[PDB]
This record gives C-alpha cells, sequence and structure tokens, in this order.
RNA sequence: AUUGUUGAUUUUGUGGGUGGUGGUGCAU
C-alpha cells in the first residue's frame, strides 16, 4: 500500500501556487484529473489503459 | 461393432481436429487486431462525441440514503417446537450416553481401541491475565466475593468475536482460571466459610463454561499439575500435599 | 457514424465474440468501456449474437469500468434482454450457466442491478420461471442490506402479483437487519390484504407463494413490530389465512416482543 | 442556528442526492475538475501538506471555492454519514473525514442561504 | 476496505442458516 499518494502528484509553493507534477489522460471519458503513471518507457493511465510516450 | 467404434472413434478425433484449427484461426484474427489496435485507437479516438434521471430512479437513492439514518432491527430465526426441542434434546442424550458407552469399553477417540496403547508400553480496560500472577494483582484490592465478578467481566471483554486472538487468550485465561480455585483453597478461609463457598463454587461454574470450548488449554494444565504433585511429592511426601490437590482432583471429575 | 475503417475493425470484433469460448479477449473489445460512444460501438459488435461466453466476460468489463449511471444501460439493454431471450428460446425454459454468472456480477454494483435488471423486470410482465431464475441467484450473492431495504421497500408498493412476491420472499429470507422504516413497509403490504373501504387486493386470490413470504415475515420480524402492528397481520392471517400456513404464522406473531 | 448546525443539515441534503466528494483523493478530484461548490477542511489535520494543498486548491484564480474549517475529522466523518447508527440511535463506529466537497446542493434549503451568505 | 485507476461494491476474526435455473410421478 501507498500512503497519501495523492499528495505527491501536486507540489504547492510556499506562497500557495499548486504544480501539477503528473500529465492527466486526454481520453475525453477520462477527462481532467486522471494523472498518467510515470513509467520509464510510457506514460500510463489506469482508467483507460492507453498508452503515452514520455516525451510525447 | 469395431467398425462401429472405429466410426465413432474417427469422427470425434475430426471434430477435435476442427475445433483446434477454429480455435487456431481465432487466435490468429485476435493477434492481428491487436497489431491494429493504434490504428484502430487514434481515428476513434478522433471521432469521440463532444460534451435526467427517471423519477424511479430518484427516489431509489433517495430511499437508499434515508435508510442508512434509521436504526437496523435484530433478525430472529424460526422458532421451534416444544416437541422438536424435546426430541433434538433427546436425541442428542441418546448420542452422548452411546459414546461414553463406547469410550467405557475401551473406544479411544484420536477411533482405535486400548488394545492399539498396549504396543510397545511394557517393553520401553479489563485486562486479560496470561498467568495466575497477574490474575492475583487485578483481584489484590478486591475482597474475596468479588472474584467471580472480575473473572466473568475478563470473559466478556475478552469474547472471541471483539478481536482476533481472543480464542488465545481466553484459552491461557482457563488454565490462570483453575490455579486460581486451587489457589484460594490452599487460602485459610476458616473465617468466611459462607463466602469462600460463594465464591470457589461460583468460579468452578464459570471454569465449567470454559472447559466446553477450551478444553484442549485446560487439559494440558491439568496435566502440568499433576506432574507437579508428583515432583513435590518426591521431595516432601505428604507435606507437599495441601487442600488444593483434593479440590483439584475433584475439579477434573466435574470437567 | 463510426470511422468506416473502425466498422470493419469491431465487425471482425462482433464474428469472434460470437464464437468466442475461452482465451484472450479481442484488445478493441476491451477498450469499449472507455469510450464514450460505446452504445454505438457496442452494437456494432451485435450484442444479440454474442455467445454466452461472451457475456459473462463484457459483464465484468463493462460494469466494473462504466459509471453507475451507464451500468444501468448495460444491465438493462444487454445483460436483460438476454436473460429473458435466453428463458424463452430454451426448450427447458432454463437460463445459460455463463448468462447465470453475469447477473451475479451485475449485483457487484447494486444500484445499476435493481434499477437496470430487476425493477424493469418486475415492471414488464416477469413470468414465474424468470422470477425463480432471477431469485435464486439474489438469494446466493451477497447484497448490502441498504440497498435490498430500498428495494423491498420498493416491491412492497407495485401491484400484487405472483411474480413480484417471489422477490418479496426472496428478500425476506435473506435476513437481512432490515431497519425499521422497511420492517413498517413489510407490515402495510400485508395490511392492505384485510377486508375491511379497501381494493380489490382484500378480496383477490392469494398463492401459496404470499403465505410463505407472510410466514417468513413472522419467523424472523416478529420482535422487529410494535405491539399495535401486531394485532392488525393477526387479523390478516385470522381473515385471509392458509389452511395450514395460517396457525404457523400466528404461531410466530404471538411468540415475538414488541419493540 | 449555527454554522456548524447549518452545515450538518446542507451536507445530508447532498448526501441524500450523491452530491458529496467524500475524502482527501475525491475532494482533490473534484475540485481539480471544476465541480466543487464548497470544501469542509479539519483544521487538527496531522499532515500539514493536506491542508496546504487543499487550501492551494480552494484558492485556485480560476476557479475559487469557498473554504471551511472544522475542528475535528471523526466529528466531519458524522456529517458526511460514513458512520452507522446503533440501536439506541448515536452514531457507531464513525470513519473520520479530513476533507468533504460538495458538487450538487440537491435542494435549496434556507441553511444553504445562511451557508452563502457569510462567505458574500 | 478493496476493484481494475476505483470508492466502501470488498477484506479480516468469530458464529451461522441453508440440499434446490434437482429430478421423478400424483391430483384442474
Ligand atoms: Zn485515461
Amino acid at each position: 500500500k501507498v500512503k497519501l499518494a495523492v499528495l505527491s502528484y501536486y507540489k504547492v509553493d510556499a506562497e500557495g501556487k499548486v504544480t501539477k507534477l503528473r500529465r492527466e489522460c486526454s481520453n475525453p471519458t477520462c477527462g481532467a484529473g486522471v494523472f498518467l503513471a510515470n513509467h520509464k518507457d510510457r506514460l500510463y493511465c489506469g482508467k483507460c489503459h492507453s498508452v503515452y510516450k514520455v516525451n510525447a | 461393432k469395431a467398425e462401429v467404434m472405429k466410426e465413432v472413434i474417427a469422427k470425434s478425433k475430426f471434430y477435435k481436429q476442427e475445433r483446434q484449427k477454429a480455435q487456431g484461426i481465432m487466435e490468429d484474427q485476435i493477434d492481428n487486431l491487436d497489431d491494429n489496435f493504434e490504428d484502430v485507437m487514434s481515428e476513434l479516438m478522433m471521432t469521440q462525441p463532444k460534451k435526467p434521471k427517471t423519477d424511479l430512479d430518484k427516489e431509489y437513492d433517495i430511499k437508499v440514503k434515508e435508510l442508512q439514518l434509521d436504526k437496523r432491527a435484530a433478525p430472529s430465526d424460526r422458532t421451534k417446537t416444544e416437541e422438536e426441542k424435546n426430541a433434538e434434546a433427546e436425541e442428542k442424550k441418546r448420542e452422548l450416553e452411546q459414546q461414553r458407552l463406547d469410550r467405557m469399553n475401551g473406544m479411544i477417540e484420536l477411533e482405535r481401541g486400548v488394545e492399539d496403547l498396549d504396543d510397545g508400553f511394557w517393553e520401553n480496560s479489563i485486562s486479560c491475565p496470561r498467568t495466575h500472577d497477574a490474575l492475583l494483582d487485578q483481584v489484590k484490592k478486591l475482597d474475596l466475593d468479588d472474584h467471580p465478578k472480575i473473572v466473568k467481566n475478563i470473559i466478556k471483554a475478552y469474547q472471541p468475536k471483539l478481536a482476533e486472538g481472543n480464542k488465545e487468550k481466553l484459552g491461557k485465561f482457563t488454565a490462570v482460571l483453575l490455579r486460581h480455585i486451587i489457589f484460594l483453597s490452599n487460602q485459610n478461609y476458616l473465617k468466611n466459610v459462607q463466602s469462600f463457598k460463594r465464591t470457589q463454587n461460583a468460579l468452578i461454574s464459570i471454569l465449567k463454561s470454559l472447559s466446553e470450548k477450551y478444553n484442549r488449554e485446560l487439559s494440558e494444565e491439568c496435566r502440568d499439575y499433576i506432574n507437579e504433585m508428583q515432583a513435590r511429592y518426591k521431595k516432601n511426601h505428604f507435606d507437599a500435599l495441601s487442600n488444593g490437590d483434593l479440590v483439584f482432583f475433584s475439579i477434573i471429575g466435574i470437567l | 457514424a463510426l470511422p468506416e475503417k473502425v466498422i470493419k475493425a469491431y465487425t471482425t470484433v462482433g464474428s469472434i465474440l460470437k464464437t468466442w469460448t475461452h482465451g484472450k479477449l479481442p484488445k478493441l473489445f476491451k477498450v469499449i468501456p472507455s469510450l464514450r460512444n460505446w452504445q454505438d460501438v457496442i452494437y456494432v459488435t451485435n450484442p444479440e449474437e454474442w455467445s454466452p461466453h461472451v457475456v459473462y466476460e463484457a459483464t465484468k468489463l463493462f460494469v466494473s469500468n462504466l459509471t453507475a449511471k451507464e451500468s444501468q444501460k448495460f444491465i438493462n439493454l444487454i445483460l436483460l434482454e438476454r436473460f429473458r431471450d435466453n428463458i424463452e428460446t430454451s426448450e427447458d425454459h432454463s437460463l445459460n450457466y455463463h448468462i447465470y454468472r453475469a447477473v451475479k456480477k451485475s449485483l457487484y454494483k447494486p444500484s445499476a442491478f435493481f434499477k437496470g435488471f430487476l425493477f424493469p423486470l418486475v415492471e414488464t410482465g416477469c413470468n414465474v420461471r424468470e422470477a425463480t431464475i432471477a431469485g435464486s441467484v439474489l438469494a446466493k450473492v451477497s447484497v448490502p442490506a441498504l440497498h435490498s431495504s430500498a428495494a423491498l421497500s420498493y416491491l412492497l408498493r407495485l401491484p400484487f402479483s405472483p411474480p413480484t412476491t417471489v422477490f418479496i420472499k426472496i428478500l425476506l429470507d435473506k435476513k437481512y437487519a432490515l431497519p425499521y422504516q422497511t420492517v413498517d413497509d413489510c407490515v402495510y403490504y400485508f395490511m392492505r390484504f384485510r377486508i375491511l373501504s379497501n381494493g380489490e387486493d382484500a378480496t383477490r386470490v392469494l398463492p401459496v407463494i404470499w403465505h410463505k413470504a407472510f410466514l417468513t415475515f413472522a419467523q424472523r420480524y416478529k420482535n422487529d413490530i410494535t405491539q399495535d402492528q401486531r394485532d392488525f397481520l393477526l387479523e390478516t392471517v385470522r381473515q385471509r389465512g392458509h389452511k395450514d400456513i395460517g396457525p404457523e404464522i400466528r404461531r410466530e406473531l404471538l411468540a415475538g416482543a414488541s419493540r | 442556528v449555527t454554522i456548524e448546525d447549518a452545515l450538518k443539515v446542507v451536507l445530508r441534503t447532498a448526501l441524500v442526492h450523491d452530491g458529496l466528494a467524500r475524502g482527501l483523493r475525491e475532494s482533490t478530484k473534484a475540485l481539480t475538475r471544476g465541480e466543487a461548490l464548497l470544501v469542509v477542511l479539519v483544521s487538527s489535520v496531522t499532515e500539514a501538506n493536506i491542508i496546504k494543498l487543499v487550501e492551494g486548491l480552494a484558492n485556485d484564480p480560476e476557479n475559487k471555492v469557498p473554504l471551511i474549517k472544522v475542528a475535528d475529522a471523526k466529528q466531519l466523518g458524522e456529517w458526511a454519514g460514513l458512520g452507522k447508527i446503533d440501536r439506541e440511535g448515536n452514531a457507531r463506529k464513525v470513519v473520520g473525514a479530513s476533507v468533504v466537497v460538495v458538487k450538487n446542493w440537491g435542494a435549496e434549503t434556507d441553511e444553504l442561504s445562511m451557508i452563502m451568505e457569510h462567505f458574500s
């Protein structure tokens, strides 16, 4: 199990600015907030199971 | 007959060959389709279309959320008739009586016999106390008549269902309870015999309920005490023996 | 209109699903739930033509991945229709072993099952055989007490029919800790068949399943009803009681304690 | 009618209509998608990161969402409906909720207007 | 908790009811 995994996705600066550390899936059904799992050779979506290249 | 049989065997193998071919063609189709997976998904995504519940459907979703606010009724089982209960009780009495007769005549439950054992014999909040001393500390400050209350509370506080491991904790407490029953008898009690008689038999009644579920833990403690009495007898003879041993031998007959 | 290349791609899938019995499913098939227009993609695969084996595998895939509102459409348009047609077209009017498992997996999401499978069935001329088969699935599989209690209250409110009473009898056999609101609703249902001004239900002939359901309620929720609720039911058994079941229902009701 | 008592009914009405996002992950997902209408955050969260992130998301200039503070996470969970009801009627086996986000008010109630008026 | 990301649908401990898409004949 991974604890407080959602926190790792976001970094917040001292000024309160929130920056996303992971990319979102472009699938319309997935919509915003569905985050691609970062693998060494690919970006994977856990919802629609789509695969995207890391530098695409 | 033989020609019919070679026909049947041949017919079976011929279909068995067809199914395997049909299975093979299907796997080939899937593999080819998977290779074209990326190409098909591309345009299909490009054509993805752009961006009310039935009033019956609303009510069901509404309904479920009120029911959680409500309290839940306890379900009950069908009541057996007095005749059925008596017949069931009579049936159990018959079985237990028959088993006792069988064991009386040499039936040994592991159903072996006594003669089998004779091979090679002659040739060669509330804390649950795991130890007896722990129980006394908990009941150190109480009157004698209050021992059944804490002993019963320890059982209630540690039933098997409340948490995992409570069977073992009560299993050890069954042994600890027995060492308490014999321990109290050793202690002097002529001053308050009536009070002692109220606690000692109450504890024995509790110990009987434990034995029904934890006889194996009780049996091990019983056999250890028999070793302890023997060992003390070897060095002190009668001086080792006490009133606790006389009480102990009696409880074993009960349980 | 899907892309023309896609139509051949899923038409090829439709041929595969017709004879599919084991192995891995098409990868184009496993991604249908993620598509928004699955209602159109699913159509070209010919759901009516699927093997029974694919129906179970589609139910695993679609129910677990689609949303609650959408899974209701899948269960209603596909799983329910295949359930009804299969019973009617079979010689012995049974249900195929794989279609049987799909209903169990569809019950994984109780909200979609009840509103997509059960309620439409009983409100669309369910026969006794369908109620028995669907009742068995509901009896065997674990369902949450909350959803069933809303569902149990729902069926009791519908017009009386033997097919509906089968589901009422099943949901009472489950021995759920029915909330007091649902227990009252059960009381009203049995109360409304007593002759008083009242509807035809007072005089409607009552099959045995009605009395088994009323005995089931008495056996389990006798201790859960008020004294007032007890006397109305005791009146009901007096007037509409069965020859053999009635006395047993009376025995159970008197043995219970008021809440 | 206190502010705390107002939120008791408001959240309960949202529950009846499946309009609540319960928990951090659902709350964060709801906020980023722009479906959040109100945020109730626990002040007593042990991890400062949780408070920092939700406050940042609720204060996004694109989608400013009002935020409320609650003393106890266990006490918020009872509003979110996680706990079960005992025979006596008191809540039992309640589960703490660090964050709760309302997606749909379901029904318009005077207590909802009172909550909005404070924020305006 | 758990599903395959999802959200209380499951999992764990302790009890525990069930023969039932069962057949085969009989009586409108
Ligand atoms: Zn995706």
